[PDB]
RNA sequence: GACGGAGCCAGCGAGUACAACCUUGGCCGAGAGGUCUGGGUAAUCUUGUGAAACUCCGUCGUGCUGGGGAUAGAGCAUUGUAAUUAUUGCUCUUCAACGAGGAAUUCCUAGUAAGCGCAAGUCAUCAGCUUGCGUUGAUUACGUCCCUGCCCUUUGUACACACC
């Protein structure tokens, strides 16, 4: 009918860790609802994006300097599905903030 | 519509213009921000770059 | 119990190829040797002149055998050094490619290293037999 | 292994092109006392001529001297590729130049005051007593020499 | 140059009688007593070294240091 | 006799041999910079400028000095195709007058003008 | 120590589709560089950034010497529409001042001082600068008001625009 077992592999990023554990959590959760083959979150390292800025706007004054980081957490999701079922999946389990994104086939 | 109106402005300080002010100065250009420093700073919180460490 | 590269003091070693080289008189000496700097970042050619360019396909050769894959600029990357660029602080300078290359045509030539997949330069059977008896020959003379 | 040994037989403490080319110093850092004659290219002056570089510029036979002279004056003619010269492609001939000694200082001198008829701004630089290659001297270099 | 290592062969005489039951046999020792150096002084050494008398201790690169045979 | 001081050249080519080459020429025999900007496609920093100088060349006072043409391309390059005839060289204030030897070869104009009036307190 | 080989180990990074980013691997070139092909929107490819300082064996052995590298002269490359007022990269040559720096005075107490690179920042191109990062890694206090600055307490004041 459907029913043919691709190679789906789903991106999750974002800068809020809680957001991103809730929805990989989310994900979990229906995969087992689902039970299919399954390849656990896979976490990779952590992106800290660096800036340095004289405090100062006119350039007076002992010379300080910022550093605004903003961290970038990226983690990965394999699953041995048929596509449409992948897609009910993700369709929920959307929180603001966490962008989900799907490879999909092999 | 004159004859000409421009000098080649494809790179250099030139090309490079801020977002907010326009400024030729002191302009962040990492990971494509376009944004001049003063003006970056104070609005960090809206990108989402935080102070840290 | 066995033989092999890994086995021994290195510098001997590379010696002992080298020794090799020039007893065999095969390998194809392009004709640069006497005349160029190794490393682009240098005050000088080589100090012994006659010879060590042997050397250097020697160091090479037991470089590829240590690894999988091996190509031209990261010999290059691997033989440079810092350069003195005057009254300024020194920086890494890749070596001079050519002469590796050259080195590595030399070796091909010869039957010691083989064109990889993916890219760059391994090494053949018959090269490997050959690092095994001067591996040998090596500890032998320790003994 | 062993020391080569030689009591005196060949005579130290000699004269090569003009000046001086002193004993006890290598085959090839001797010649760096000519003008002219730097470091890389005595060495390979020396390779050509086939000199032993464990050997003083004190000893030498005099046939490998004159091979060593000729080798200087015309490197064209030899195995060196000539690429690394002082006139090459030249200022007037178009040929491969390395002049020598007492020549050198003189054909700079004469690029000089060719360069000085000219009028150009090196030239004019070098009539003042001041920084050619764009070196600005707000400071460095205040004892005029 | 201000002499002591030059070549010479009554030098090298006086270094050759200057080996069995001794002490000190390095390059600076050599240069020390109005000697040889250098990359000569090691050799000369080795002269001897070559039929018996001097053993070597250490061997490390521009720094040496020797002993008699016991 | 066959040599007074001595005749003077591009890199070979004496004083008549210069004057009737075109850019080719020059292109093919200059030092590395001058060929690298011959490669690189000009467009009329050469080609009005010369063509003045061939006008001002045409009318003559006769084994002397042709009409003065100005030129704000203060950093071009002196082929020996504009030998002898004198060009006013911008400098900010004033065109500086330049006489063309068969010693100019590949040189620029900026060398010959000079934008600042030189230093005075103890040389 | 210098120079030659050879040995050969990092951590922060950064990186393009409307552009021209990072660019392995193959050939050409003493270089610089070309070139063809790629791989990468990246824990995937550059990249194990096989980075320097380092360690191993050799050549010079304390002489403005092979210490040191300034000015110079000429060529060959590269970026850009444009390099003279050398942009810079490389090649040969030139070899200047300086044998550890007076009156002064900065920084520092542990993976710190110092040595050494690398890295992003600007950047079409340019690092002797800068934020980071690793690599190698000490000496000496673990204290006191003598100096210097600050603070407080008690005092004096005809100052309170405050000892200018
Ligand atoms: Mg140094
Ligand atoms: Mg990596
Ligand atoms: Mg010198
Ligand atoms: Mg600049």
């Amino acid at each position: 009918q459907e029913v043919v077992i691709h190679k789906i592999r789903i991106n999750l990023t974002s800068t809020k860790v809680k957001q991103l554990e809730n929805v990989s959590a989310n994900i979990i959760k229906n995969a087992e609802t689902f039970k299919l083959v399954k390849k656990g979150p896979v976490r990779l390292p952590t992106k800290v994006l660096k800036i340095s800025t004289r405090k100062t706007p006119n350039g007076e004054g002992s010379k300080t300097w910022d550093t605004y980081e903003m961290r970038i957490h990226k983690r990965y999701i394999d699953l041995e599905a048929p596509a449409h079922i992948v897609k009910r999946i993700t369709q929920i389990t959307i929180e603001p903030g966490v962008d989900v994104e799907v490879i999909i086939a092999a | 519509e004159n004859v000409w109106y421009s000098h080649p402005r494809k790179f250099g300080k030139g090309s490079r213009q801020c977002r907010i002010s326009g400024s030729h100065s002191g302009l962040i250009r990492k990971y494509g921000l376009n944004i001049d420093r003063q003006s970056f700073r104070e609005k960090a919180n809206d990108i989402g770059f935080y102070k840290y460490r | 119990p066995g033989v092999s590269v890994r086995d021994v003091p290195a510098q001997d070693f590379i010696n002992n190829y080298a020794s090799f080289l020039q007893r065999q008189g095969k390998l194809e000496v392009p004709g640069y040797v006497d005349i160029v700097k190794t490393s682009a970042g240098n005050e000088l050619p080589p100090q012994d002149s006659e010879g060590w360019f042997y050397k250097r396909a020697a160091s090479v050769a037991r470089h590829i055998y240590l690894r999988k894959q091996v190509g031209v600029g990261k010999l290059n990357k691997l033989y440079g050094g810092a350069k003195n660029r005057g009254v300024r602080p020194h920086k890494h300078v890749d070596a001079s490619g050519s002469i590796n290359r050259k080195v590595l045509q030399s070796l091909e030539k010869l039957g010691v290293v083989e064109i990889s997949p993916k890219g760059g330069r391994r090494i053949s059977d018959n090269g490997l037999r050959d690092l095994d008896r001067i591996a040998a020959a090596t500890l032998e003379d320790e003994e | 292994s062993l020391v080569v040994q030689e009591q005196g037989s060949f005579q130290h403490i000699l004269r090569l092109l003009n000046t001086n080319v002193d004993g006890n110093i290598n085959v090839v850092y001797a010649l760096t006392t000519i003008r002219g004659v730097g470091r890389r290219y005595a060495n390979l002056v020396c390779k050509k001529a086939d000199v032993d570089l464990h050997k003083r510029a004190g000893e030498l036979t005099q046939e490998e001297l004159e091979r060593i002279v000729q080798i200087m004056q015309n490197p064209t003619h030899y195995k060196i590729p000539a690429w690394f010269l002082n006139r090459q492609k030249d200022v007037n001939d178009g040929k491969d130049y390395h002049s020598l000694a007492n020549n050198l200082e003189s054909k700079l001198r004469d690029d000089l005051e060719r360069l000085k008829k000219i009028r150009s701004h090196r030239g004019i630089r070098h009539f003042w007593g001041l920084r050619v290659r764009g070196q600005h001297t707000k400071t460095t270099g205040r004892r005029r020499a | 140059a201000k002499h002591a290592v030059v070549l010479d062969q009554d030098k090298f005489d006086r270094i050759m009688k200057e080996a069995p039951t001794y002490r000190y046999v390095s390059v600076s020792v050599l240069v020390d007593r109005f000697k040889l150096g250098g990359s000569l002084a090691r050799v000369a050494l080795r002269h001897l070294e070559n039929e018996g008398i001097i053993k070597p201790v250490s061997k490390h690169s521009k720094q040496a240091i020797y002993t008699r045979a016991t | 006799r066959k040599r007074s001081f001595k005749t003077y050249s591009y890199k070979g080519v004496d004083l008549e041999k210069l004057l009737e080459m075109p850019t080719e020429d020059f292109v093919k025999l200059a030092p590395a910079r001058v060929r690298r900007k011959f490669a690189r496609g000009l467009s009329e920093k050469p080609a009005g400028l010369m063509k003045k100088l061939r006008a001002a060349k045409l009318s003559a006072p006769e084994n002397e000095k042709p009409a003065v043409v100005r030129t704000h391309l203060r950093n071009m390059i002196i082929v020996p195709e504009m030998i002898g005839s004198v060009v006013g060289v911008y400098n900010g204030k004033v065109f500086n007058q330049v006489e063309i030897r068969p010693e100019m070869v590949g040189h620029y104009l900026g060398e010959f003008s000079i934008t600042y009036t030189p230093v005075r307190h103890g040389r």
